[PDB]
């Protein structure tokens, strides 16, 4: 036992990586509207940053990208494809962009 | 739509 | 005072913090990498979004691998004591674990290591957010009907 454990934190703690796509996968961009992920991230931040914790905002981004987007391509290899973003959290607390 |  | 809870990051420092946006659109011809059309739409959207969240936004365009590393090193050496958080957005070509400068790759670990708790003391205990718009490989998701 070591009650002085709380005197250190891991050097990798308090990072959050919001990846546009799952490990191993391509990430989709639209030449006119921008990338699927960044489009969706900005929309959800504008709508919910005064209302929801950040992980719940990013979960809404996951749902938006997963449900509303599908690729269109003349190349069968790249046509009708889907994307899911990937939230990687080493955070130790809830993150709200607003304060009291 | 393009990949990158 | 009364009973206290410590479940959320302190976000009422004088400043929300920096939001660094690295927007790589045009790549050196020798790399063989295509232009990322539409990425300026992303960078502008992010600039406006994080401006409204009261971040100090810095937009950088078309950085070499050496410039990306120098920028991250310099930012990690700033005094963040009055800032609540740190945000970095990377818009580029990529592979698993890798983001591309205009002339070649940068390991994502090299970028994030500058902000490790033992290397950036004024961000210790504060959220460090990395938003990465880049490929992580070449797999395609065919989806399934619902």
């Amino acid at each position: 036992d070591d009650d002085m454990a709380c005197h250190k934190i891991p050097v990798e703690a308090d990072f959050l990586y919001a990846y546009s796509t799952a490990p191993g996968y391509y990430s989709w961009r639209n030449s006119k509207d921008g990338s699927w992920f960044i489009q969706s991230l900005c929309a959800m931040l504008k709508q919910y940053a005064d209302k929801l914790e950040f992980m719940h905002i990013l979960t809404r981004v996951n749902r938006k990208v997963a449900t509303e987007f599908e690729s269109f391509s003349f190349d069968a290899t790249f046509h009708a494809k889907k994307q899911i973003p990937c939230i990687v959290s080493m955070l130790t607390k809830e993150l709200y962009f607003y304060h009291h | 739509d393009e990949v990158d | 005072s009364g009973i206290s809870l410590d479940n959320s990051y302190k976000m009422d420092y004088p400043e929300m913090g920096l939001c660094i946006i690295i927007n790589n659109k045009n790549f050196h011809k020798s790399t063989g990498m295509t232009s990322r059309s539409g990425t300026d739409v992303d960078a502008a959207n992010l600039r406006e979004t994080f401006r409204n969240l009261k971040y100090e936004v810095r937009n950088k365009n078309d950085l070499t691998r050496e410039e990306i590393v120098e920028l991250m090193r310099d930012v990690s050496k700033e005094d963040h004591s009055k800032r609540s958080s740190f945000v970095c957005v990377l818009l580029s070509h990529g592979e698993e674990g890798i983001i591309f400068g205009t002339n070649g790759p940068v390991d994502l670990k090299k970028i994030t290591n500058f902000f490790r708790g033992d290397r950036c003391r004024s961000l210790v205990g504060k959220p460090k957010l990395f938003i990465i718009q880049a490929c992580r490989g070449t797999e395609l998701d065919c989806g399934i009907e619902t």
